[PDB]
RNA sequence: UACGGUGCUGAAGCAACAAAUGCCCUGCUUCCAGGAAAAGCCUCUAAGCAUCAGGUAACAUCAAAUCGUACCCCAAACCGA
RNA sequence: CGAAGGUGUGCUGUGAGGCAUGCUGGAGGUAUCAGAAGUGCGAAUGCUGACAUAAGUAACGAUAAAGCGGGUGAAAAGCCCGCUCGCCGGAAGACCAAGGGUUCCUGUCCAACGUUAAUCGGGGCAGGGUGAGUCGACCCCUAAGGCGAGGCCGAAAGGCGUAGUCGAUGGGAAACAGGUUAAUAUUCCUGUACUUGGUGUUACUGCGAAGGGGGGACGGAGAAGGCUAUGUUGGCCGGGCG
RNA sequence: AGGACCGAACCGACUAAUGUUGAAAAAUUAGCGGAUGACUUGUGGCUGGGGGUGAAAGGCCAAUCAAACCGGGAGAUAGCU
RNA sequence: UAAGGUGAUAUGAACCGUUAUAACCGGCGAUUUCCGAAUGGGGAAACCCAGUGUGUUUCGACACACUAUCAUUAACUGAAUCCAUAGGUUAAUGAGGCGAACCGGGGGAACUGAAACAUCUAAGUACCCCGAGGAAAAGAAAUCAACCGAGAUUCCCCCAGUAGCGGCGAGCGAACGGGGAGCAGCCCAGAGCCUGAAUCAGUGUGUGUGUUAGUGGAAGCGUCUGGAAAGGCGCGCGAUACAGGGUGACAGCCCCGUACACAAAAAUGCACAUGCUGUGAGCUCGAUGAGUAGGGCGGGACACGUGGUAUCCUGUCUGAAUAUGGGGGGACCAUCCUCCAAGGCUAAAUACUCCUGACUGACCGAUAGUGAACCAGUACCGUGAGGGAAAGGCGAAAAGAAC
């Protein structure tokens, strides 16, 4: 059956990526919250 | 914005009340107009979104006065 | 104009396999790792500076690293490039 | 040996560091054949550079 | 500076070989000594064999030896001739 | 022959018939529900340059970087612990 | 010359308890009288860890299917080699995109992993392996859509949008056959090609865009003819005489 | 010609048996419907939670839906166990 | 500062150094890829693609720097359109992004309580947003008081769960006045006179005093048990040092320290003193904040829910007197008292701790204490926001078990 993760490394980028969070301020308050946590791994981009 | 460009009055907050006194959330805007002043020092119109309060401050002060407060705020016109 | 300097820097290590002896014996091609960075050009002029031999033309690849275990701790070694510098018939 | 590079000119640094960095190579190529015993004299030379280049730089300004 | 150093003569104060004398032969920075032919282990050697070797041993275990005395000693710290150098507290004596 | 596989040598190498859902075909015929865009490309001049440039043709010579390239891929390597 | 803790034993108080001491343990403990509480657990379908039970029970994942000889090995139903048998064959074959990321090849190992054994493995460890003007990306070009200088709008945050600028799933130059590696190949080699651009020379000549025009440039269905891929048969060549 | 007919691929899901600590958190087997269309499918895009989208079942919106998920108000409140 | 050293798991290798360029520590410098505000354009972060100018070139190329946007200012240029203005270009200056709390402001819930619930409560809380600073804000009476007086603001203790407010329910809850901490006042709305003297800044150099490395730093032996002594026993010694830590069991005297006494080439904080740039003291004589105060309507804020409701703010419509005048004294009037709005600045006492040093605890001691004693915001889970573990101890010494 066809469940609901259906990868696209493009569709992945461009829906959680580094600019994508960049481009709006909550994007980039996730990120603040990311970094506040500590992170290794801030998105999907790395 | 919903701004007087010579006072500054912009949308306010408050309550309507009902009989029951049931307290909603509005807001009371400035009566904003846009207008073309006639400025005789520049043989010019320059528009500027106005109050009808702010309209008879210009009436009082003269439109060179008030235009002259508007440079020195940086509200440009 | 490719700069002495940078020429001192490009080339790495020869690199020293049983692919890489046949292409010596059987098409006068040495094998070298060589700077991530660097280019066919800036490898074609250093081989030729540095070497003393005129090259015909320089085939490049990029080596990605491994992924390796040292006591249940992941590690990756690091990309490398891998050139095959074709010399002249002479040489 | 900063103090001895002191006393030469820009053009003798610039030739000492093509010198240091044909060094380089040589030992680079010689520790990758297996042949380098002396394997100190890899940091003594790259120490050598930095050296010659922080000297060409105090010569130039800061 | 160090009142313990390489090539000192000291004697063992502390352990199972208390009261031997020895050369101290290296200088460890967790505060040990190597003495010449003190604190033996039989170390099983892997190719091989069990081989004798001096152990590290705690350096506030050993005192400098003062020869003239003929016993242990502790060492001050004095500038003679604008230089740093120890003595012997017993007898305020340049090591 | 190291039973893995190398090495040396090499004949004929034509015709008939059948034949696609592939090609001619971005065609042709027909229908109504009436069937992208922009560049490359060809051509025209503007301002401008004007025994300059540029153009076109031929020949010579140089350049064409960089990154991907292993392997699975209806699957034991992807989505389903 | 043996603290706490652990584990026995004896004594002892009405009880919570207390004391003594053997063994273990190997460095702490703490009277008395006061002082303070994270101060006492069997339950809360309590929480975490450990370990039982059912039980050596069910099950071992398509009923395509195995048999034997030889090899290697400590050991072989399962690995390797061989012969035979069976199963798929518009696939259970082959090549890719997406996605994965070393799983590829070689050597070595068999703890764990593999629903069994394993000498085998997509498992462990080490080393090797991906070669491009022409394939693809990048690049030029745009679709939906996104972003958007100024701008218009909005308590703030922001919304929308012009010029623009991005955005393929579409348009845009060029390479083929043969050979080769343990593992790459339209990339390496052999043979034979092609494309676009920069310079130089020679000759001739109106060149020139952010503009104009052409082109690129497009639907569904149907029909027929001409073909080729491909197949079949004959001929040819080599071998055969069961 | 055709929301034409029979029928594979492809898209579905009417019946039965199996399975129900499954091979599978919806399948398998035998049959079944559509199969040039109001068809089906790849890639990418847009719509966001009292909101979307819905040939309408309160269906669907990441195994979640008469108001998604995550974090916060938060130790809500619990005359109940 | 030094006789050792080349960070860790982690040995080894090849070396460096021992009287002073080994190493190590501190000051000041140098270097400082790519992504990221990211700023030359683009972009699926760590990549793709340029233009311009110089300089190098071996003609293949190569190096280096600059090129975002907005605001302000200046110059030049420049429409419809005559002058112009908009627009354009270049230069200079600044901004941008990040950060735990505290602070000011713009918006602003609901659960809940009221034993239901709507007024009310929760609460101007949570949350979102903007902006600032080392603090912020506030601040020099159009203030209170009560006929006596006080004298800016802020914070603490009282006043007081009082007076009040309140489906007069649930609840909400002052002030006057008193005791304290800390104290500080000024400038413009304008001329003249005499002059630039004051006090603040900025930028220099002295002058101490600190900070960022460091230096010296007292005094113990014997014997018993034991694997080992710091323990027992015996006899000494230091103490402005018996804080603390380490050492083979519990050490004032073994080691590192501690009390105490000292130290800076360099950078830098501070407090003075003394040069310099701007700021311009003082004195007579004026002047005294208008679409404002006040009002009508609607809301909000005041403990105060419209009430008999003063006072404050203003969305809307209006609208004075201006010192012979005006505001307030809790409906309102008279009298009296008191103050001077519609301009502005201002230290301290107050708030907080991402971070640095030192020190402390009738705080925890591995299911506790941080989620995290350990390579943890990791593994792992999830498309994502986000969620989120488990896991410490050989020994004194590896002497980590040759054969
Ligand atoms: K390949
Ligand atoms: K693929
Ligand atoms: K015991
Ligand atoms: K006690
Ligand atoms: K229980
Ligand atoms: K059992
Ligand atoms: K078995
Ligand atoms: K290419
Ligand atoms: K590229
Ligand atoms: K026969
Ligand atoms: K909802
Ligand atoms: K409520
Ligand atoms: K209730
Ligand atoms: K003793
Ligand atoms: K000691
Ligand atoms: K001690
Ligand atoms: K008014
Ligand atoms: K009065
Ligand atoms: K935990
Ligand atoms: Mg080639
Ligand atoms: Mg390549
Ligand atoms: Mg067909
Ligand atoms: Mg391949
Ligand atoms: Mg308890
Ligand atoms: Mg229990
Ligand atoms: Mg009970
Ligand atoms: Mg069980
Ligand atoms: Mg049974
Ligand atoms: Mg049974
Ligand atoms: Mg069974
Ligand atoms: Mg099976
Ligand atoms: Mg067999
Ligand atoms: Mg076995
Ligand atoms: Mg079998
Ligand atoms: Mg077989
Ligand atoms: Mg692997
Ligand atoms: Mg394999
Ligand atoms: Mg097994
Ligand atoms: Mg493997
Ligand atoms: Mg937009
Ligand atoms: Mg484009
Ligand atoms: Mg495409
Ligand atoms: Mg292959
Ligand atoms: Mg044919
Ligand atoms: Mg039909
Ligand atoms: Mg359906
Ligand atoms: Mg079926
Ligand atoms: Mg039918
Ligand atoms: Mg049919
Ligand atoms: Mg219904
Ligand atoms: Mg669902
Ligand atoms: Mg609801
Ligand atoms: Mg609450
Ligand atoms: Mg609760
Ligand atoms: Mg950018
Ligand atoms: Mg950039
Ligand atoms: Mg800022
Ligand atoms: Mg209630
Ligand atoms: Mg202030
Ligand atoms: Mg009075
Ligand atoms: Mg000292
Ligand atoms: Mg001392
Ligand atoms: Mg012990
Ligand atoms: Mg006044
Ligand atoms: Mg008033
Ligand atoms: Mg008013
Ligand atoms: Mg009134
Ligand atoms: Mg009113
Ligand atoms: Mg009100
Ligand atoms: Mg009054
Ligand atoms: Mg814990
Ligand atoms: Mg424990």
């Amino acid at each position: 059956m066809k469940r609901t993760f259906q990868p696209s490394v493009l569709k992945r980028n461009r829906s959680h990526g580094f600019r994508a969070r960049m481009a709006t301020k909550n994007g980039r308050q996730v990120l603040a919250r990311r970094r506040a946590k500590g992170r290794a791994r801030l998105t999907v981009s790395k | 914005s919903r701004v007087c460009q010579v006072t500054g009055k912009r949308p306010v907050t408050g309550n309507n009340r009902s009989h029951a006194l049931n307290a909603t959330k509005r807001r009371f805007l400035p009566n904003l107009h846009s207008h073309r002043f006639w400025v005789e020092s520049e043989k010019r119109f320059v528009t500027l979104r106005v109050s009808a309060k702010g309209m008879r401050v210009i009436d009082k002060k003269g439109i060179d006065t008030v235009l002259a407060e508007l440079r020195a705020r940086g509200e440009k016109y | 104009m490719i700069r002495e300097e940078r020429l001192l820097k490009v080339l790495r290590a020869p690199h020293v396999s049983e692919k890489a002896s046949t292409a010596m014996e059987k098409s006068n091609t040495i094998v070298l790792k060589v700077a991530k960075d660097a280019t066919k050009a800036e490898i074609k002029a250093a081989v030729q500076k540095l070497f003393e031999v005129e090259v015909e033309v320089v085939n490049t690849l990029v080596v990605k690293g491994k992924v390796k275990r040292h006591g249940q701790r992941i590690g990756r070694r690091s990309d490398w490039k891998k050139a095959y510098v074709t010399l002249k018939e002479g040489q | 040996k900063a103090k001895e590079l002191r006393e030469k000119s820009v053009e003798e640094l610039n030739t000492e560091l093509l010198n240091l960095l044909r060094e380089q190579f040589n030992l680079r190529m010689q520790a990758a054949s297996g042949q380098l015993q002396q394997s100190h004299l890899l940091k003594q030379v790259r120490r050598d550079v930095a050296r010659v280049k922080t000297l060409l730089n105090e010569k130039a300004g800061a | 500076a160090a009142k313990i150093r390489r090539d000192d003569e000291v004697i063992v104060l502390t352990g199972k070989d208390k009261g031997k004398r020895g050369k101290v032969k290296n200088v460890l920075s967790s505060g040990k000594v190597i003495v010449e032919g003190i604190n033996l282990v039989k170390k099983h050697q892997k190719p091989g064999g069990i081989v004798e070797k001096e152990a590290a041993i705690q350096v506030s275990n050993v005192a400098i030896f003062n020869a003239a005395t003929g016993k242990a000693d502790r060492v001050g710290f004095r500038f003679e001739d604008g230089k740093k150098v120890r003595f012997f507290k017993s007898n305020s004596e340049t090591i």
